[PDB]
This record gives structure tokens, C-alpha cells and sequence, in this order.
């Protein structure tokens, strides 16, 4: 009955592998300060324009580390669609990168890969009902 | 040697042969080529079938140098016709074309150009000795400057594999980039005829290019590159062609002759524990002729504790022109986890989404149990039409009889196991670190089985261990270490 | 015998309408401190990633006129393509975007359209052999 299902962040800065279940008002607290922040971070990075066009550094690599591939996914519940206003919302933006067998569920993936000349890795947003052949945000 | 092979910046021609030989030295050739150049230019290297592509891919590490490593139907169809065909042909023509390899064929190249501009799709040509998409890539450079022009900017070498199967229009092409845009060419290919050939495969202008051409400079690979030297000069001698090609070395440590006088496994044990020459942690593998030779090494192992696997020859572990494809084929019905994109990266070009889909439905009533000898034979007919290839009767009776039993089923699985005992004829393709062997299986003063031993020897990487059964082996040895006046060519325990 | 031929500025701050021709080297001075440091920032805003993903202010626009529209047009030259290595460079990425019947010229251009609602001009860079039928920049 909640929009926002849950989030997933892989390999982004102290975030190996974290799974975390979501609802429409979220609170977060707890002993790590790092783990907070980031986790806001890890948020915006994937819906803040402003602080998505900056791109990955090195340090945002979890323990530094390149070779592995940053990937924040935010998986959507679209089933109260008949009665949610702003579901509708998303519907008419997404237009045909949903597909009828898998209606109810959406997913929006951040996903970035490091250059090592370029010191530089950008930030790729894909979307899509399937997770397997997500395609590139518009 | 190889050092010689890297050094040279030129057209060079490599006669590749017995395996492994030609992907290893591309690589390295590949990725050499790119630590001296710092300049904007890029390489392209192009194989027939979509698992060399990725398989170079997967060795080669990062590609910013924006270098193309795919199919040869991909690199024509992403940087030649789909860019720079409105230019060449005008407006008319469209870039979103899809090219559907099994459908629509033509009879003229008229006919294939209507194709293309009405019905919106890239379609084959009847005739498989003519390539209409490499026809169509040499004629889209002629009519256009700016294809010209990227092809020369992009581009200072060109990586060609397997190039005895490529077709005359797809040898014109080649040639075109080196003659006309003076683009380098490195040549890999197999002088042999062999048994694998692309459907369109003329091996004459290969062989041509050795004969008459000025440009390109020859060299040759050694077939036994990856093995050692000591074991290359134990398996060099058997052979008379062979002899001549080895050098003989102060001291040999490699190859390992022991007689058996105790029980298989207490040889096993007193070699892994006495001596140490060979390691439990390493693979270890053992020769045998016959499949019962196999399962009495097998059985008396288990009851000292050794634990083994033992693959045995398929009936379609046999040199036809579609064993490798066969297999595949099997090796997707078998294993679950190997994807039908597995499968069609094997089969020749780059297929299609919808085509893989068409490909995947034909063999999905392969994986239905228990239905019998003659549907088999029939999805089998049906497979190989779309891929316009006859199948031979007996390849369709050895792929049935794999289908029918799980006795073949490990020789086929994805998994890889680290103790083994395979026959000479099992793994007559792949190559093994330690193998051991023994001397009763040989025949070795009639020369009937030197060539089932040369393999034998052959399959050894690192270390091999000869086991010393028969007074005929050791004597040949003793004899020809005297006529070539050789002190030591084996080490003895 | 020079890639870069001119540069067109259009409605960008205290450009009104300006056609500069140019080579490689350029040395640019005069009264006007306000139009020379304009003059650069024009130039990075078609060329510099960074200074290019903060988009359009209101201000940037000629007059603060958010109807006109911001146009930063660079001619380029590829005669000399046969001995120019650069050029090859250029050659290397464009791929298709050049026409053969125009192949001695290329533009590169930067169109900006304000949105009042988003407060915000994105830049919106096309490339290609004729003026009249730019495509975007891939």
C-alpha cells in the first residue's frame, strides 16, 4: 500500500551490500553518523539533479576500491494505482518502460562504472519493470 | 619466435594451428600494440563467433582507447553500413535497420537493396559463397567520402581471427581498408583445411596471401607453445617430422619415468608423497586407451581413499564439420545454468534479439523428457535448416544417443572438477597441467599408436610422469637416443 | 587551413548578435573587461563539462530576456584532414553526424530555451555537416 518499496545500495562508500525496506515517512538513526549521512547521500545522488550532475569520485567507491561498480536500485509498488494520485504521476512519465506482466512493480537504478584516464566515473539512471533489462532514463 | 612475432609494426600474416595458439598471442599482440601507441587511433578486432569476441574482450581489461572487439557481421553493420549509409545512398535509405540473417534471401544485389529500403531489414544472400552485408560495407566506402574518411580516423589496425573461413566479399573488404585506406592488417588463421569452415569459407585466398602477396610479412606458431620445453622434447621424438625441431637441454626435469613395479596406487602415493613431484592440490589426470582401463584405475582408487571423476569420449567426440556446434548444443540441454545466450554466441555472426527467440524455440522440445528417438532427429532437422547446414547421418545419431542416456552428462556439465582420469580420445581438444601415462597402452615400434601418444603427450603442461610398462617403449627411447646421440631426455626415479 | 573557423554568440549576456572569426591561437582584448570574460565563459559553457552542467541562469540571458534564446554556434574546418592529426580526432567521434557533400565544414552548436516554470535553461548541445539539421550530440 506503500509507493516506495524498499532500497538497495551496493558498493557505495561504507555500504557493501545493504538491503533496507521503505515506506512513505521513513526515520533513520542509530550509532554510525557515517551511515546516516551517506545513506541521505546514496538518496539524493539518485534524485537530486544538483548533486547527481557532480558525478562519483574515488573516495564514493566502497574502501576504495574501482574495480567495483556503484549501484543504488529504489524499488517502486505501482499496485495502488486505481486510487493513488501521485502514482499516476509516475505513469504518465514512464510511459511505455513498464510492461503489463510486471505492472505492479517498478525499479529505478543508479548504476556507475569508474574510467581510470577519465578519473572520473558518471552516473547512469536506468528504469524499467524488469530488473534484468533495465533501460536508460530519457 | 613470438618475441620476433610482437616487434613487427607492419601487415603481418600468422599461420596459427593445433589450438589456443592464435587467442593467447592476440591478445598479448593487442594490448602490446596499445602500451606503445598513445595516439587517438584504436584497434578492431573482429572474430566469427560472439564467445571469441568476448572471449578476447574478457583478457584484454579496459577499453578507453575506444577499441571495437565483436562480431565480424557487427563491426561492418555499428561502423560502415548503419553510419554512412543515407550518405552513400541518399535519404531514402534507413538506419534503423534490422538484419535478420535467416530470412529473406535474394538473388540479385538489386533485389537485396529493395529489401533494405522498402521492407526495412538486412537479409542474406542466397548464394553462401557471396556476402551481401560485406558487399554492401565496400560499396557504402566507394560512395562515401565520410565513411572513408572515419574508417582511416578511427581506426590504424585491424585484428582479423580464424581467417581461412572468410568469404571472397568479406576478403575483399580487408583488403580494400590495407590497399585503399592503408589501414594495418594482423592476419590470424589456419593454413589447414581442417574441419571447421564458415558456411561461405573459401580457404584459397587465404592460402593466396601466403603464395603472392609482397605487403604482408609470414610468420608461423609453434603447436606446442603452452607445454614446456622438456615435455615438448619428449613428445617431439616419436615423431620423424617432429624430431627435428627439438634442442636438446643439459638437464630435464619435467618429464618423469618410473616403472611400475607396486600397485596404481601405491605409484600414485609414493610419487605425491616420496618424491613429490607431483601435488595433490594440482590437477591431476591419467591416460588410458579403452573406457574399462579407466574404470579399474577408478575403482581402485576409491578404495585407498582417492576420489575421481572420470570423463568418457562422447559419440560426438569425432572430427566432423558441426562436433563443436553439436556439443553445444547438448551442453544446453544438459545444464540448466548455461543460458541460451551461451548458446548463440557460439553460433556463427551476431544474432538478432528476435532471432535467438525463433532459434530457442525450435530446441525448447529438446528439453521435455522421455520423447523418444525420432523427434529428436526431427528438431535436430529443424535446427540446422534455419542455419542452412545438413547435418551428417551419423552426427545425428551420435547427438540422439547423448540425448537419450545420463551417461555423458559430466563430459557435458559446466563444472569443472580438479582430479580426473580421461581417454586419449576424451579430451583430444583441451589441455591438462600434469598428466600420467603408461607405456603398455603404445605400440611403439610399428608406429600404430604414436600418434594417439603424441596427443597423449601433448595434453601434459607442466609435468609429465611416464610410467615405464613395456620393454619395447623403453628401447625405442634407448634407440633413438642413440641415433641422435641424446645422453638425457627423460628423468628417471 | 585553420579548424576552427568562427564563433557565433547569440542573446548570451552582453551578446546581442556577435560573429567572431577565430584560429588556433587567439588573443582577445580591449575596453570592455565585462565582454572579454563573457567572451571565455561563452566558449566553456559549449566546451568545459563543469562549467556546463550548472545550465542557464536569468541573468545569462541577453537583457535578462528569457524569451530570446541563448545560441553558441562554433564553425569548424576539416580541409586539411589529410595531414591534420587532430582532425582525425574529431573525425573518430563525429562517425555518422557528417554529410559527404559538406564534409570540409562541421558545426558545433549550444541552443538554450528558458522554462519559467523550472526557473532553469538546460543546455541542449547538437553537432553536425549542415546548420539547418543539427542532431543532438550522443
Amino acid at each position: 500500500s506503500s509507493k516506495f518499496s524498499n532500497i538497495t545500495i551496493k558498493n557505495f562508500r561504507n555500504f557493501e551490500k545493504v538491503n533496507i525496506n521503505l515506506d512513505n515517512k521513513n526515520v533513520i538513526f542509530g550509532m554510525n553518523d557515517i551511515g546516516k549521512t551517506n545513506f541521505l547521500y546514496a538518496l539524493r545522488f539518485l534524485l537530486d539533479k544538483e548533486i547527481r550532475k557532480f558525478g562519483f569520485n574515488k573516495s564514493d567507491y566502497h574502501k576504495h576500491d574501482t574495480s567495483k561498480k556503484i549501484e543504488i536500485i529504489l524499488t517502486l509498488d505501482l499496485s495502488n494505482y486505481e486510487k493513488d494520485e501521485d502514482t499516476k504521476k509516475l505513469i504518465s512519465v514512464v510511459k511505455g518502460a513498464r510492461t503489463s506482466a510486471n505492472a505492479d512493480v517498478f525499479y529505478i537504478a543508479l548504476e556507475s562504472k569508474y574510467d581510470d584516464k577519465e578519473l572520473y566515473g558518471n552516473i547512469i539512471l536506468k528504469w524499467g519493470s524488469e530488473l534484468d533489462n533495465l533501460i536508460d532514463i530519457p | 619466435s613470438r618475441e620476433q612475432i610482437i616487434k613487427d609494426g607492419g601487415n603481418i600474416l600468422v599461420t596459427a594451428g593445433a589450438g589456443s595458439g592464435k587467442t593467447t598471442i592476440l591478445v598479448s599482440k593487442i594490448e602490446a600494440d596499445l602500451k606503445e601507441n598513445k595516439t587517438h587511433y584504436s584497434i578492431a578486432a573482429v572474430t566469427f563467433t560472439n564467445k571469441a569476441a568476448k572471449e578476447i574482450e574478457g583478457r584484454l581489461g579496459y577499453s578507453s582507447r575506444g577499441n571495437f572487439i565483436g562480431t565480424n557481421d557487427g563491426f561492418v553493420e555499428s561502423e560502415i553500413i548503419r553510419p554512412f549509409i543515407k550518405d552513400a545512398f541518399g535519404n531514402d535509405y534507413p538506419d534503423n535497420f534490422t538484419a535478420e540473417y535467416f530470412d529473406n534471401q535474394f538473388a540479385s544485389y538489386d533485389k537485396g537493396l529493395q529489401v533494405l529500403k522498402y521492407q526495412n531489414i538486412l537479409g542474406t544472400y542466397s548464394n553462401p559463397k557471396k556476402n551481401f552485408k560485406f558487399q554492401l560495407a565496400l560499396d557504402i566506402l566507394k560512395k562515401s567520402l565520410v565513411a572513408r574518411q572515419y574508417i582511416f580516423s578511427k581506426y590504424f589496425k585491424i585484428f582479423i581471427d580464424e581467417y581461412q573461413d572468410s568469404d571472397k566479399d568479406m576478403h575483399n573488404l580487408f583488403m580494400y581498408l590495407k590497399d585503399q585506406l592503408k589501414i594495418k592488417l594482423f592476419i590470424v588463421g589456419d593454413p589447414k583445411q581442417s574441419i571447421y569452415i564458415w558456411r561461405g569459407a573459401e580457404p584459397e585466398n587465404f592460402n593466396g596471401l601466403i603464395e603472392n602477396s609482397t605487403d604482408f610479412n609470414k610468420y608461423h606458431l609453434t603447436s606446442n607453445f603452452r607445454c614446456c620445453q622438456d615435455i615438448q622434447n619428449y613428445s617431439n621424438l616419436f615423431n620423424e617430422e617432429t624430431r627435428s625441431l627439438i634442442k636438446e637441454k643439459n638437464e630435464v626435469q619435467n618429464v618423469i619415468s618410473i616403472a611400475d613395479d607396486m600397485p596404481i596406487s601405491d605409484i600414485l602415493l609414493k610419487l605425491t608423497e616420496e618424491k613429490q613431484v607431483l601435488n595433490i592440490e594440482a590437477e591431476l589426470v591419467i591416460l588410458v586407451r579403452r573406457r574399462n582401463q579407466a574404470i579399474e584405475i577408478m575403482k581402485e582408487l576409491n578404495e585407498e581413499g582417492f576420489n575421481f571423476i572420470f570423463i568418457p569420449q562422447t559419440p560426438l567426440d569425432r572430427a566432423t564439420p558441426n562436433a563443436t556446434l553439436l556439443k553445444e548444443v547438448i551442453k544446453y540441454v544438459k545444464n540448466d545454468r548455461y543460458s541460451i545466450y551461451d548458446l548463440a554466441a557460439e553460433i556463427v555472426g551476431n544474432l538478432s534479439s528476435r532471432e535467438i527467440k525463433e532459434i530457442q524455440k525450435i530446441i525448447n522440445e529438446l528439453l521435455v523428457p522421455n520423447i523418444n528417438q525420432v523427434l529428436i532427429n526431427q528438431v535436430l532437422i529443424n535446427l540446422f535448416a534455419k542455419l542452412e547446414i545438413t547435418l551428417d547421418t551419423r552426427e545425428i545419431t551420435a547427438f540422439t544417443e547423448v540425448m537419450m542416456t545420463n551417461e555423458f552428462d559430466i563430459a557435458f556439465d559446466t563444472n569443472e572438477y580438479l582430479h580426473k582420469i580421461f581417454t586419449v580420445h576424451s579430451a583430444k581438444g583441451l589441455e591438462f597441467n600434469q598428466v600420467i601415462i603408461t607405456a603398455s597402452d603404445y605400440n611403439v615400434h610399428y608406429n600404430r599408436d604414436t600418434n594417439e601418444h603424441y596427443v597423449a603427450t601433448t595434453r601434459a603442461k607442466d609435468k609429465l610422469i611416464v610410467i615405464m610398462d613395456n620393454k619395447k617403449y623403453s628401447d625405442y627411447i634407448e634407440t633413438l637416443m642413440k641415433e641422435l646421440k641424446i645422453k638425457n631426455i627423460i628423468k628417471s626415479i
